[PDB]
């Protein structure tokens, strides 16, 4: 929101803050009321650069830095890949070289040719996903569910001092 | 004067010394035989320090492997000179009684601001432009560089200091900070690095908390040499407070602008360096692969590898995803929220912010700009800060709290919201104290009672005394005055503040007091716009004119300058017959630092319990979470916060040389059994029932017979 403008209609981005820069394969700070103007014409089509989009390519972000914009996207997507447990590795160095490679993947994506990171992204998914890619889903699942679950139980711990010191003072 | 202590046989300069003394060093020679931490109060300002030093000095004679050296610790530099004064003239007695030099060094530390030799670093007084200063002057890569000695500024002094003092360490004696800065000069090397090496091989070193406190600085200077020290902490009542400061860390909208612009200008950086000088800053890489200052604690810290950042690169790309992360939760606009672990987790899942990546974030900050060369580190100051902050909160939460204010107090809408991170418990930072030092004494003076100590900070204490300070005379008569002459109560309560009825008693009881009273006094209320309501209210009234008119009237204010102008032209007025009467606010910097002596705040004047405001959220977290853990009850807590700052501000008087004067406290909750429970010792046993709940007239008539019996001689 603190973006001066987009780059064709920065009007909005001076009234309200309320529009959310959308992601797209060409990584741009695009905002609704130019959503609307690329569906007019193109559907799916970058307007300076013309990249082809297949379904408008649109989905709803919330920063004011474009780099940052297309980095945590990239980011998100990649995390889908190596993520293997550290503890997997008993190696100190392997702990986290491989989190070296796959940031830099993600710095690559960024701004070079993705077509070098998509070959080597197909050949870490037919050797890892025979056996550990998908045990490390099950697990990070598994971590989901139990984090969301402790926070649930500190919060019912909560809500009981909170009505057991209540009932103590009226009692 | 050699005392026959229980223990041993004891040096002392002065003359005599009172029984509470006698009581102090066999309560402190207890402590020191059963080597164990604990806590005493004293009441005299001065004279405990010559006592406890005196005793330090023959334990240490007695039993030299028991106590390696002493580290007493003062609030600030004006004060510790004082001490450093006492350790003096204690040496020099202690010369001419054995008749020959013997192996003793005692020295004070103290910040490269205040003392240095640098002609260039001599006009800055800003601390932190002063230690960017220096670090540019002594990088490694200035000092590689004159190594070459290619034309440029070189600071001369440390090396010549590296090429002497390195080689011969200075035999012994007692270095004041402006003497050791002319001893500096003279031998053309640094009073800071000269200190520094000689805690080494010092018997007794002195310097304030955030010189031992901050995990940043305290450990480099604190490290395990002094495995078995007598470590002591003088007037250090309030320690919590300075303790959780050395932990939290503020983040404001102004504050990550500046961020992101030192931020910028780092790649920036980055870029030339990489075109001008690319393999030998790289080899940093190497170094990391293998495995400003942490604020991780000794045990705390890790260095096991700096994590996926591994390049400069990432390293910024990593710090770019975190700030915006700050960025956008503090444009938040929302009611204060409070999350410690919540809000690691929620950046780990909003913007794929490992914890144990976020760790090494300040290690790796210091590594990574120490390859750049930068010019100083004054500029990218903010960016440290923040990084400290991030590595911080995934370093620990359980004893923390990280809270979010969008909207600033005494402001309806501004457009600088704050990040606060205050701690919640002083034990955790100042554990390693406690567990490294075999013993440590918190002596302190117009301490609130010791019991709630322990709570606040986990330690076992081996002695809980309270010394009172017993004299010929009653050099000190302190009185509570809760009536006024229209027999109304009298306190300072919020709902109570508004009242014109009370605001008139107290300018009625001001004015009596001023007119008896002689030359010097000193009201300290409990806030800046409270102060500022009862000073327009007397204004209004004839009561502030007839004030002026019987006494010269100086004010306090938020402003540094301003308050040192009014206090020194407050100290010529007390010199002179006009006398002075110094309104100030009890948190005031002022009143902490200022110590009042005879013919200086001869009656101080109390106007409400100081009690802090009730909306400030801060104290929300630091009290409900003591509540929780330790088990203090709020309103104990709250009540013990407004006494120990009472006693605070009030126990000046008493500095040192008996020298009389009174302490008045208008306000009837002082009269209240659990604040005179609450009320140091030494002043609660003076105070008595017949004078508790005197009237204003009253106590203006007691005052002013008590001034007379005080102006005779002994
Ligand atoms: S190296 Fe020594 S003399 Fe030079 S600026 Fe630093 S403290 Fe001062
Ligand atoms: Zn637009
Ligand atoms: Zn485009």
């Amino acid at each position: 929101m603190d973006d001066q403008g987009c780059p064709r209609c920065k009007t909005t981005k001076y009234r309200n803050p309320s529009l959310k820069l959308m992601v797209n394969v060409c990584g741009h700070t695009l905002c609704e009321s130019c959503v609307d103007l690329l569906f007019v014409r193109g559907a799916g089509n970058c307007p300076e650069c013309g990249t082809p989009l297949r379904k408008s390519n649109f989905r709803v972000q919330l920063f004011e830095d474009p780099t940052v914009d297309k980095e945590v996207e990239i980011r998100k997507k990649v995390l889908k890949i190596y993520n293997k447990r550290e503890e997997d590795f008993p190696s100190l160095r392997e702990y986290n070289d491989f989190l070296e490679e796959v940031e830099e993947i993600v710095f690559n994506l960024t701004n070079n040719v993705d077509l070098d990171n998509t070959k080597k992204k197909m050949e870490i998914y037919q050797k890892e996903n025979k056996d550990v890619i998908q045990k490390n889903k099950l697990k990070l699942t598994r971590e989901q569910e139990e984090l969301e679950e402790a926070l649930e139980v500190e919060r019912q711990e909560n809500e009981q001092r909170r009505l057991f010191i209540q009932k103590e003072e009226q009692l | 004067m050699k005392l026959n202590v229980d223990g041993l046989l004891v040096y002392f300069p002065y003359d005599y010394i009172y029984p509470e003394q006698f009581s102090y060093m066999r309560e402190l020679k207890r402590t020191l035989d059963a080597k164990g931490h604990g806590v005493l109060e004293m009441p005299s300002g001065t004279g405990k320090t010559v006592s406890l030093l005196a005793l330090i000095m023959a334990y240490q004679r007695a039993y030299p492997l028991e106590v390696t050296k002493l580290i007493y610790c003062s609030r600030t530099v004006p004060e510790i000179e004082k001490v450093i004064e006492e350790l003096r003239k204690l040496l020099n007695f202690y010369e001419k009684q054995e008749g020959e030099k013997l192996p003793f060094l005692g020295l004070a530390l103290s910040s490269r601001k205040n003392l240095c030799i640098h002609p260039e670093v001599t006009p800055l007084r800003f601390g932190k432009d002063v230690d960017g200063k220096c670090h540019s002057l002594t990088a490694s890569y200035v000092r590689a560089q004159y190594q070459h000695d290619t034309s440029l500024p070189h600071c001369r002094f440390y090396e010549e200091f590296d090429a002497h003092g390195r080689e011969v360490p200075l035999p012994a004696g007692i270095y004041n900070l402006d003497d050791l800065k002319a001893l500096g000069r003279r031998q053309g090397w640094c009073p800071y690095f000269l200190a520094r090496y000689s805690i080494l091989h010092a018997n007794v070193v002195v310097y304030s908390y955030h010189y031992l406190l901050d995990p940043k600085i305290a450990d480099l200077v604190s490290k395990e040499l002094a495995r078995k020290a007598v470590v002591v902490f003088d007037e250090a009542h309030n320690i919590d407070n300075v303790c959780i400061d050395s932990m939290s860390v503020n983040l404001t909208r102004r504050t990550l602008d500046r961020c992101q612009g030192n931020l910028e200008t780092l790649q920036k950086t980055v870029l030339r360096i990489k075109e001008t000088d690319e393999q030998r800053l790289r080899d940093e890489y190497r170094r990391l692969v293998e495995g400003a200052n942490p604020v991780l604690p000794d045990e705390v810290l890790q260095e096991a590898v700096p994590g996926s950042i591994r390049t400069a690169e990432h390293f910024l790309g990593f710090l770019r995803r975190l700030l915006e992360y700050v960025k956008w939760r503090l444009r938040v606009q929302h009611v204060v929220q409070e999350s410690p672990p919540a809000f690691l987790s929620g950046l780990a899942q909003r913007v794929c912010i490992q914890r144990k990546p976020l760790r090494f974030c300040a290690e790796r900050l210091r590594s990574l700009l120490h390859t750049l060369e930068i010019t100083d580190l004054a500029d990218f100051s903010p960016l440290t800060l923040l990084a400290n902050f991030a590595t911080l909160v995934s370093t620990y939460a359980k004893g923390f709290t990280i809270i979010i204010e969008p909207f600033d107090d005494r402001t309806p809408t501004i457009a600088n919201p704050i990040l606060h991170f205050s701690c919640m418990d002083a034990s955790l930072a100042i554990k390693p104290v406690f567990e490294r030092f075999q013993s440590v004494i918190i002596t302190s003076g117009t301490l609130s009672p010791l019991d709630i100590y322990p709570k606040i900070l986990d330690f076992h204490p081996v002695t809980m005394a309270t010394f009172t300070m017993t004299l010929a005379r009653v050099c000190l008569c302190p009185m509570i005055i809760g009536r006024g002459n229209d027999q109304v109560a009298i306190s300072s309560k919020f709902e109570t503040r508004e009242d014109i009825a009370v605001i008139r008693n107290y300018g009625n009881l001001l004015l009596e007091m001023s007119a008896v009273v002689p030359d010097g006094i000193v009201a300290f209320f409990t806030s800046y716009q409270y102060m500022e309501s009862t000073v327009a209210s007397w204004y209004e009234q004839g009561i502030l004119e007839n004030i002026q008119r019987n006494k010269l009237l100086f004010i306090e204010t938020q402003d540094g300058a301003e308050t040192s102008v009014a206090l020194e032209k407050y100290q010529e007025a007390c010199e002179n017959g006009r006398g002075a009467i110094l309104l100030s606010v009890a948190r005031g910097k002022v009143s902490e630092g200022i110590d009042f002596v005879h013919h200086y705040g001869r009656a101080v004047i109390m106007f409400g319990v100081p009690y802090v405001y009730t909306q400030s959220r801060i104290l929300k977290a630091r009290l409900e979470y003591l509540r929780d853990q330790f088990q203090i009850r709020e309103n104990d807590f709250l009540t013990f916060d407004a006494m120990r700052h009472a006693a605070q501000c009030v126990g000046r008087a008493i500095r040192g040389k008996t020298d009389y004067g009174l302490m008045v406290f208008a306000d009837k909750r002082f009269a209240r059994g659990d604040k005179r429970g609450k009320l140091p010792r030494w002043i609660q046993e003076h105070l008595t029932d017949a004078n508790l709940n005197l009237t204003v007239d009253e106590g203006v008539q007691v005052a002013k017979y008590f001034l007379r019996q005080m102006a005779q001689p002994f």
